[PDB]
DNA sequence: CAGTCCCTGTTCGGGCGCC
DNA sequence: GCATGGCGCCCGAACAGGGACTG
C-alpha cells in the first residue's frame, strides 16, 4: 500500500519537444521503480526498469532518473508515438503499485466546439421515449462543458455525456450529450437548450429548438 | 547407533594432546539456538552429555544463516583439526578439480548432515568435547561430545569421502560436464550452463542427493527488492587480479618524487626490473619538499618504463600443495579492501581488491570479515586449500564481533598485524 | 544419606601412580581424638577400612576450632592433586544480582554435607587411603578410605556441580518456569507464583534432593528477605552488597595494601567511580610481601575520595528484559574510565571502571574502543545482549578517527553525551607536504658494541645539528632525531625518516605512551600547528637522505 | 518471441466466479527468475495490481482482493490461471497476464505483456440496438455544412461496428464510446458533411450488433416542420 | 644470509578481593 | 604441616615473532 503519485494528469506538448513527468512515492523505494508506456491502443510496453535503465529495444530519446521519493522519466525530442500514457510501478513492496498514469497529448491552436442539437426522432417518439442528442464537435482543448436548460428552467435528470480521445489527426475533441426524458415529458415543453461554455468564447454558444 | 560400518580410526599428532581452549561468552539469541539445535541432537544420539571427567574442549556458537534463515550450529574445531593431520591431508586427502575455477558459475551445497550417518572412533571421541554457556552463569555449563563424523572437523569429510565419491558417481557420468568439489561441510557445484540452467542443474542434484539421505539445507529466495539470493551462485571470471600501477602527475614535486621511489623500490621486491637511480637522481641534495622538479629525458624514460613491467605475471610463480597459503588485507579506505594471496614472501599467488557488499553498513569489522570470508572463499575454489589471515585489526576488537557477521561452515586461522601504511604499495586510486 | 547418583570415573594423571606419603607421629591426644571423629565417618558410610594390600597412603593430622575446642580432621590431599586426572572445570564465572529479573517469590537455599554426601568412584578410593597412626610402636594405625567427596580433593568441586546438577535437570524441566540460580552447594530459587503455590514447591524440590541424598538443612532463606545470596543482599525491589570493612591501621605494608585494592575492585562494582590507579603504584616494583611502606599523597588521595564514596550507601537495580540496556563512559584520571549500565534515568544495574593501558604508544579513542569492547562483553555475559551506548567523544572525532586509521574498527550503536572531559585527537598530521615550512631531513644511529650513537638533522636550507647520545639504539635514535625537528623548527615544518618504526609510532596520532620521549614529541606535535611526515628507504641513496646519513654514520662499525 | 495470452468468458453475471487463461511461449515458469502477473485496468481509469505467481510458487495477491483472488499454473502447459470468485460490476475491466521476472539483485520488471482480456459483469440479456436518425430542423439547412448524427440505444454487450453510407462516407464521422444506461449500453455517431450533398445525395447511417446477429441502416431523412 | 639485538604484544605466574 | 575450584584486579617475567644491523 505504498502509494505512487502522478500529480501531472493531462500534459500536452509537440513534437521535438522534450518532456519530464513526475513519479513520486509514499517512501524511500530506493530506486525501485519501473516505467510503462500504453498507447492508445491498448498495448503496454516496458520503457524503463530499475529508475534509470532502458529495457532493450527501446529508443536511446528514453532516460528517467529519481530517488528515494521522487523520480521523473524524462522523453528526449518527441516523435509521433511517445504521444501516449505513463505509468511508472513501484516494486520496492508488495503490494505492487502504479502511479495514476501521465496522457502525453499534442499542443494544438485552440478552436471552438462546433455544437449541433437534435429533435427526438419520430420513430424514438413513436415506441414511448425522448432523447435531445447534442454533438459538440473538434474543439480544443478537452477542458470544456455543457448546460441543459428546459423553457429557461436548468435539468440534470437524464443527462448522459461522453467524451471522445484526441483525434490523431487533427488533435481535437468531440463530446456527444444526451438528455434522456420520458415521451409525455417531452410532450410537456417545448424549449431545450444546449450550452457550450468553452475557454474560448466568454459567451456560451448556445444552440436550441422548440417542438 | 546409527551404521553397521565399521569406524576408522584417528590419532592425533604425536606428543600433542587434545584440544583444551575456552568457552567464549555467547549472546541469548544463540545460545537459545543452540540449546535446542542440540537437544535435538542428543536424542537421536548423534551427541552425548559428559561431565567435568573429559578434560578436552572447543568453543561453539551459532550463526543464523541469511542463505536460508535457519540456525547453523558451529563448532571452532581448528585446534583439533591442527592436533590432527596425517589423517586428512597426508593418508587421505581429497583431491582438488584444476577447472573448478575455469566454470562460469559455481554454487555450494552444505552437505553437513551428511556426516551424522557414521560412527565416530571409539577413542577419539573425547576431543570433540564442547560446552554450552549459561546467561548470567545461572548454572554451570553443559557439556556433551560427539559419537558420529563432527560438523567442521577435517577429518570427516575424509572419512566421508568414500561414502561421498559413490554419491556423486552417478550424477557425474550423467552429467561429465559439471564439476564437483567436496571441502569439510561443502560441496562446490560448477557448471557452464546458463546461470537459469545452472540454478536448475543444482536443485536437481539436491534431489539425487536426497534420494540417498542427505539433506541439504534450504535456501529462501525472496521477492522483495535486494534479491540477495541472486548471488548465491560463484563466478570465477570477475576474480581479475590486481596489478600495482605507478602514479601520473604532469609536475613532480619533489615529495612526489620520493613516493614514486619508494614504491618503485618496494616493488623492486616483487619484479627485479625496477631501477631507481636514474630517476632518483633528480633528488640529489637537500632541498624542500613542494619543490617542483623537471622530469629528465633520461628519468621520464624509466618511469613511463618501469610501469610496462608492472601489468603481467610475476616472475614464474609456482603453487606447492604442499606448503601453506597465507592471506593480507590492507584495509584500503572507504569500503574497499586488497588482498594478496602468497606462499612464499614477495612471491603473490595472486593479489586482488575486494571491493564491498552495499550491506557493509559501514562497518569495517562487518566488511573485514566479509573480505575474510571472500578471500576464503576464493582460495578453496582456486588452490583448495584455507590461508592463514594476518588480519588488519586489533584482536581484541575482532575477537568481540568477527561472529556477528560470520556465515560460514568452516573458520579460517588468523592472526594479528599492526603495520603502517607502508608505501600505497597496492595502489588506491 | 548418601547418594544414588551414578558416580563420575577419574583417572590418575598418564602414567603416574597413587600417593604413597608417610604419615606424621602425633600426641596421644591428637589420636585418640582423631579416632572419635574418623570412627564416625565410618559409621555414616563417609569412609570405610582398607586391607593390607592398599599401598597407598597421604597424610592426615588434626587442628582444634579455639572457639568450641573441638577437633577436626585435616587431611592433606596435597600429593594427590599432583597425581589426580586435571577436569575440564565447568563453574564460568560467578552469576550476578544484575542478572536477577524481579520475582514474585523467592527462597534460597544450602545443602548440607555437599561434598560427604556424593559417592566417590569405586574404582579411586584406594587412592584416597590414609592412616591414623597408633597411640605408639605398636601395630600400625588404622587404615582408612574414602568413600565420598574429599574435601580439598581436586576433583572434589567440580564432580560435586555435575552431580547437583544432573539432579536437578529433571525437576527444571518439570516446572520451566522457575529459576534455580545454582552455585555450589546454594540455590536462588524464585517465580511469579503466590507465596503459597510457591512454597508448595520449594518443599516438592526439597524432598526431591532429599529423596536424592542432598540433605536442605534448616539454615535456608524463607520470607526472609534481604536474601544473603553470593556475598551480596536481595531486597524485593533492590539489592546491596554486603557491608565492607576496608582495613584502616596505622602501618601499612605491601601487602595490606592488596587486601584494601582488591576490595576497593569488589567495590568498584556498585560504587560508582572508584580510583585505585592512585595507591596502585605503591606496589609495583619487585617489592617484597611482608615490607612497610609509606603512604604517598598522590595515594592518600585515592584513599581520600575512596572512602568518602564508600560512607554514604546505595543500591543496584534489578534488570528489566524489554527495556534496552545503556552503559555511559566517563573519562577520569590518566589511564581511568568509568561506566554505568542502567535501563531508566538513574538507576543503576551496575558500575564499574576501565583502566589496562593496552601497548605502550596509545591515545585515547583507542581507550575508549576498548572500554567499550570491554563494557560489550561484560554485559553479554550478564544479560546476554549487547548495551547501547553514551559516550563522551563527538560523531565528528570519531567519524575522522577511524576513516583515517589503518587498522579496522568500529563502535555499536551509541549516542554522544555532552558532559566533559571530553575525548578527543589532540593533534593531527598532514596529508601533503606544507608549503612555507623548512623540510628537515632527520636520522640517527647507534652501534650495539657501543651503545652510544648520535642524531640529527639537516634542513634544505643548510641548518643542521647532531646531538650525541649515550646507551641508545638506533630506534631510539633515529626517534630522536624526529624530536629535534620538533623544537628547532616553526609552527609549520615537513620531516623525514627513514624509520617506518618511529613513523608509525607516530601516525597512530599517539596523546600519551609510556617513554618520555615520544611523550615529548607527543607534547611538540600538540604544540605546533602544522607537521607532516614523509619516509624514504634509508641506504638507498635518495635525497636528503645522504647527506644526514653520513652526518651520523660516524662510528658505523666495530 | 516471447508472447502471452489471455483466454476467458469477457462477460460473467454477478457473483458468479470467472478464470481467466494466460498461454505463453518463450520461456517457462520453471527457470529461477521468471513468474506471471496479471494487471487489471477499469474502463478508463488506470493500471490496477492483481496477483503474481512466481516459479516457486510463492504467489502475492493485492490485498485487497486476496479473499476473491487465485493464482496458479500448469508448467507444462505453459499456462497460468487467474480465479476471481463473487465478481461485481466493479470488477468489470481489462485483465492483462504479463511475463514477470527477476533478473538481477535489483531489476524486477514486468517484461512483456499481453493484450488483455475484457470481462465484464452484468445481469444484462443480449439484446440488440435500436437506431434513431439524427437531422436538424427550426435552423433548416444552411448553403455551409452540416452535421447528421445517428443513436443507437439500448444493445447489450459492446460492440457495435457503425459507418456511414456502407462505408462510403469517413472523413467527418464521430462514434462517441458508449455508457451504460439501466443496464444497458448507449451510444451515437456523428458524420458532417457540406450541404451542397445532404438531402441531395443520400446518408445511411450503418449500424452493427455481432452478439444479436442484427445489422440494420437508417436513412437521414431531413426534418419535416 | 647467518647470528644477534630491539621492541612490542601476549601469556602466565604471584598476591589480594569475592564466591 | 594447612583447602579444592571459579572469576575479578594489580604487578612483573618469560616467551614469540617481525624488522634491522653486523660480518
Ligand atoms: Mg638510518
Amino acid at each position: 500500500d505504498i502509494q505512487m503519485t502522478q500529480t501531472t494528469s493531462s500534459l500536452s506538448a509537440s513534437l521535438g519537444d522534450r518532456v519530464t513527468i513526475s513519479c513520486s512515492a509514499s517512501q524511500d523505494i530506493s530506486s525501485y521503480l519501473n516505467w510503462y508506456q500504453q498507447k492508445p491502443e491498448g498495448t503496454v510496453k516496458l520503457l524503463i526498469y530499475y529508475t534509470s535503465s532502458l529495457h532493450s529495444g527501446v529508443p536511446s530519446r528514453f532516460s528517467g532518473s529519481g530517488s528515494g521519493t521522487d523520480y521523473s522519466l524524462t522523453i528526449s525530442n518527441l516523435e509521433p508515438e511517445d504521444i501516449a500514457t505513463y505509468y511508472c510501478q513501484q516494486y520496492s513492496k508488495f503490494p505492487w503499485t502504479f502511479g495514476g498514469g501521465t496522457k502525453l497529448e499534442i499542443k494544438r491552436a485552440d478552436a471552438a466546439p462546433t455544437v449541433s442539437i437534435f429533435p427526438p426522432s419520430s420513430e424514438q417518439l413513436t415506441s414511448g421515449g425522448a432523447s435531445v442528442v447534442c454533438f459538440l464537435n473538434n474543439f480544443y482543448p478537452k477542458d470544456i462543458n455543457v448546460k441543459w436548460k428546459i423553457d429557461g428552467s436548468e435539468r440534470q435528470n437524464g443527462v448522459l455525456n461522453s467524451w471522445t480521445d484526441q483525434d490523431s489527426k487533427d488533435s481535437t475533441y468531440s463530446m456527444s450529450s444526451t438528455l434522456t426524458l420520458t415521451k409525455d415529458e417531452y410532450e410537456r415543453h417545448n424549449s431545450y437548450t444546449c450550452e457550450a461554455t468553452h475557454k474560448t468564447s466568454t459567451s456560451p454558444i448556445v444552440k436550441s429548438f422548440n417542438r | 547407533p546409527i551404521s553397521p560400518i565399521e569406524t576408522v580410526p584417528v590419532k592425533l599428532k604425536p606428543g600433542m594432546d587434545g584440544p583444551k581452549v575456552k568457552q567464549w561468552p555467547l549472546t541469548e539469541e544463540k545460545i537459545k539456538a543452540l540449546v535446542e539445535i542440540c537437544t535435538e541432537m542428543e536424542k537421536e544420539g548423534k551427541i552425548s552429555k559428559i561431565g567435568p571427567e573429559n578434560p578436552y574442549n572447543t568453543p561453539v556458537f551459532a550463526i543464523k544463516k541469511k542463505d536460508s534463515t535457519k540456525w547453523r550450529k558451529l563448532v571452532d574445531f581448528r585446534e583439533l583439526n591442527k592436533r590432527t593431520q596425517d589423517f586428512w591431508e597426508v593418508q587421505l586427502g581429497i583431491p582438488h578439480p584444476a577447472g573448478l575455477k575455469k566454470k562460469k558459475s559455481v554454487t555450494v551445497l552444505d552437505v553437513g548432515d551428511a556426516y551424522f550417518s557414521v560412527p565416530l572412533d571409539e577413542d577419539f571421541r573425547k576431543y570433540t568435547a564442547f560446552t554450552i554457556p549459561s546467561i548470567n552463569n545461572e548454572t554451570p555449563g553443559i557439556r556433551y561430545q560427539y559419537n558420529v563424523l563432527p560438523q567442521g572437523w577435517k577429518g570427516s569429510p575424509a572419512i566421508f569421502q568414500s561414502s561421498m565419491t559413490k554419491i556423486l558417481e552417478p550424477f557425474k557420468k550423467q552429467n561429465p560436464d559439471i564439476v564437483i568439489y567436496q571441502y569439510m561441510d561443502d560441496l562446490y557445484v560448477g557448471s557452464d550452463l546458463e546461470i537459469g540452467q545452472h540454478r536448475t542443474k543444482i536443485e536437481e542434484l539436491r534431489q539425487h542427493l536426497l534420494r540417498w539421505g542427505l539433506t541439504t539445507p534450504d535456501k529462501k529466495h525472496q521477492k522483495e527488492p535486494p534479491f540477495l539470493w541472486m548471488g548465491y551462485e560463484l563466478h570465477p571470471d570477475k576474480w581479475t587480479v590486481q596489478p600495482i600501477v605507478l602514479p601520473e602527475k604532469d609536475s613532480w614535486t619533489v615529495n612526489d618524487i620520493q613516493k614514486l621511489v619508494g614504491k618503485l623500490n618496494w616493488a623492486s621486491q616483487i619484479y627485479p626490473g625496477i631501477k631507481v637511480r636514474q630517476l632518483s637522481k633528480l633528488l640529489r641534495g637537500t632541498k624542500a619538499l613542494t619543490e617542483v622538479i623537471p622530469l629528465t629525458e633520461e628519468a621520464e624514460l624509466e618511469l613511463a618504463e618501469n610501469r610496462e613491467i608492472l601489468k603481467e605475471p610475476v616472475h614464474g610463480v609456482y603453487y606447492d600443495p604442499s606448503k601453506d597459503l597465507i592471506a593480507e588485507i590492507q584495509k584500503q579506505g572507504q569500503g574497499q579492501w586488497t588482498y594478496q594471496i602468497y606462499q612464499e614472501p614477495f612471491k603473490n599467488l595472486k593479489t586482488g581488491k575486494y571491493a564491498r557488499m552495499r550491506g557493509a553498513h559501514t562497518n569495517d569489522v562487518k566488511q573485514l570479515t566479509e573480505a575474510v570470508q571472500k578471500i576464503t572463499t576464493e582460495s578453496i575454489v582456486i588452490w583448495g586449500k584455507t590461508p592463514k589471515f594476518k588480519l588488519p585489526i586489533q584482536k581484541e576488537t575482532w575477537e568481540t564481533w568477527w561472529t556477528e557477521y560470520w556465515q560460514a561452515t568452516w573458520i579460517p586461522e588468523w592472526e594479528f598485524v599492526n603495520t603502517p601504511p607502508l608505501v600505497k604499495l597496492w595502489y588506491q586510486l | 544419606p548418601i547418594s544414588p547418583i551414578e558416580t563420575v570415573p577419574v583417572k590418575l594423571k598418564p602414567g603416574m601412580d597413587g600417593p604413597k606419603v608417610k604419615q606424621w607421629p602425633l600426641t596421644e591426644e591428637k589420636i585418640k581424638a582423631l579416632v572419635e571423629i574418623c570412627t564416625e565417618m565410618e559409621k555414616e558410610g563417609k569412609i570405610s577400612k582398607i586391607g593390607p594390600e592398599n599401598p597407598y597412603n597421604t597424610p592426615v593430622f588434626a587442628i582444634k576450632k579455639k572457639d568450641s575446642t573441638k577437633w577436626r580432621k585435616l587431611v592433606d590431599f596435597r600429593e594427590l592433586n599432583k597425581r589426580t586426572q586435571d577436569f575440564w572445570e565447568v563453574q564460568l564465572g560467578i552469576p550476578h544480582p544484575a542478572g536477577l529479573k524481579k520475582k514474585k517469590s523467592v527462597t534460597v537455599l544450602d545443602v548440607g554435607d555437599a561434598y560427604f554426601s556424593v559417592p566417590l568412584d569405586e574404582d579411586f578410593r584406594k587412592y584416597t587411603a590414609f592412616t591414623i597412626p597408633s597411640i605408639n610402636n605398636e601395630t600400625p594405625g588404622i587404615r582408612y578410605q574414602y568413600n565420598v567427596l574429599p574435601q580439598g580433593w581436586k576433583g572434589s568441586p567440580a564432580i560435586f556441580q555435575s552431580s547437583m546438577t544432573k539432579i536437578l535437570e529433571p525437576f527444571k524441566k518439570q516446572n520451566p518456569d522457575i529459576v534455580i540460580y545454582q552455585y555450589m552447594d546454594d540455590l536462588y530459587v524464585g517465580s511469579d507464583l503466590e507465596i503459597g503455590q510457591h512454597r508448595t514447591k520449594i518443599e516438592e524440590l526439597r524432598q526431591h534432593l532429599l529423596r536424592w541424598g542432598l540433605t536442605t538443612p534448616d539454615k535456608k532463606h524463607q520470607k526472609e528477605p534481604p536474601f544473603l545470596w553470593m556475598g551480596y543482599e536481595l531486597h524485593p525491589d533492590k539489592w546491596t552488597v554486603q557491608p565492607i570493612v576496608l582495613p584502616e591501621k596505622d602501618s601499612w605494608t605491601v601487602n595490606d595494601i592488596c587486601k584494601l585494592v582488591g576490595k576497593l575492585n569488589w567495590a568498584s562494582q556498585i560504587y560508582p567511580g572508584i580510583k585505585v590507579r592512585q595507591l596502585s603504584k605503591l606496589l609495583r616494583g619487585t617489592k617484597a610481601l611482608t615490607e612497610v611502606i609509606p603512604l604517598t599523597e598522590e595515594a592518600e588521595l585515592e584513599l581520600a575520595e575512596n572512602r568518602e564514596i564508600l560512607k554514604e550507601p546505595v543500591h543496584g537495580v534489578y534488570y528489566d528484559p524489554s527495556k534496552d540496556l545503556i552503559a555511559e563512559i566517563q573519562k577520569q584520571g590518566q589511564g581511568q574510565w568509568t561506566y554505568q549500565i542502567y535501563q531508566e534515568p538513574f538507576k543503576n544495574l551496575k558500575t564499574g571502571k576501565y583502566a589496562r593501558m593496552r601497548g605502550a604508544h596509545t591515545n585515547d579513542v583507542k581507550q575508549l574502543t576498548e572500554a567499550v569492547q570491554k563494557i560489550t562483553t561484560e554485559s553479554i555475559v550478564i544479560w546476554g545482549k549487547t548495551p547501547k551506548f553514551k559516550l563522551p567523544i563527538q560523531k565528528e572525532t570519531w567519524e575522522t578517527w577511524w576513516t583515517e586509521y589503518w587498522q579496522a574498527t568500529w563502535i555499536p550503536e551509541w549516542e554522544f553525551v555532552n558532559t566533559p572531559p571530553l575525548v578527543k585527537l589532540w593533534y593531527q598530521l598532514e596529508k601533503e607536504p606544507i608549503v612555507g615550512a623548512e623540510t628537515f631531513y632527520v636520522d640517527g644511529a647507534a652501534n650495539r658494541e657501543t651503545k652510544l650513537g648520535k642524531a640529527g638533522y639537516v634542513t634544505n636550507k643548510g641548518r643542521q645539528k647532531v646531538v650525541p647520545l649515550t646507551n641508545t639504539t638506533n630506534q631510539k635514535t633515529e626517534l630522536q632525531a624526529i624530536y629535534l625537528a620538533l623544537q628547532d623548527s616553526g609552527l609549520e615544518v615537513n620531516i623525514v625518516t627513514d624509520s617506518q618504526y618511529a613513523l608509525g609510532i607516530i601516525q597512530a596520532q599517539p596523546d600519551k605512551s609510556e617513554s618520555e620521549l615520544v611523550n615529548q614529541i607527543i607534547e611538540q606535535l600538540i604544540k605546533k600547528e602544522k607537521v607532516y611526515l614523509a619516509w624514504v628507504p634509508a641506504h638507498k641513496g635518495i635525497g636528503g637522505n645522504e647527506q644526514v646519513d653520513k652526518l651520523v654514520s660516524a662510528g658505523i662499525r666495530k | 518471441q516471447i508472447t502471452l495470452k489471455e483466454s476467458g468468458p469477457g462477460i460473467v453475471q454477478p457473483s458468479q466466479p470467472f478464470r481467466l487463461t494466460c498461454t505463453f511461449s518463450g520461456f517457462s515458469l520453471s527457470t529461477s527468475g521468471i513468474g506471471v502477473t496479471w494487471i487489471r485496468q477499469p474502463s478508463g481509469k488506470g493500471l490496477e495490481w492483481l496477483a503474481t505467481i512466481w516459479w516457486d510458487d510463492d504467489n502475492r495477491y493485492n490485498p485487497s482482493l486476496k479473499s476473491r483472488l487465485t493464482v496458479s499454473k500448469d508448467t507444462s502447459n505453459n499456462q497460468a490461471f487467474l480465479n476471481m470468485m463473487t465478481v461485481e460490476t466493479a470488477d468489470t475491466a481489462i485483465y492483462y497476464c504479463a511475463q514477470s521476472a527477476i533478473t538481477s539483485v535489483t531489476d524486477s520488471a514486468m517484461d512483456h505483456w499481453g493484450q488483455g482480456t475484457s470481462v465484464t459483469v452484468s445481469s444484462a440479456k443480449t439484446t440488440p440496438p435500436s437506431v434513431y436518425p439524427l437531422a436538424p430542423g427550426s435552423a433548416a439547412q444552411t448553403n455551409s455544412m452540416v452535421t447528421l448524427g445517428c443513436l443507437v440505444k439500448g444493445y447489450f454487450p459492446e460492440p457495435v461496428t457503425v459507418t456511414w453510407n456502407s462505408g462510403s462516407l469517413s472523413s467527418g464521422v464521430h462514434t462517441f464510446p458508449a455508457v451504460l444506461q439501466s443496464d444497458l449500453y448507449t451510444l451515437s455517431s456523428s458524420v458532417t458533411v457540406p450541404s451542397s450533398t445532404w438531402p441531395s445525395e443520400t446518408v445511411t447511417c450503418n449500424v452493427a450488433h455481432p452478439a444479436s446477429s442484427t445489422k440494420v441502416d437508417k436513412k437521414i431523412v431531413p426534418a419535416d416542420c
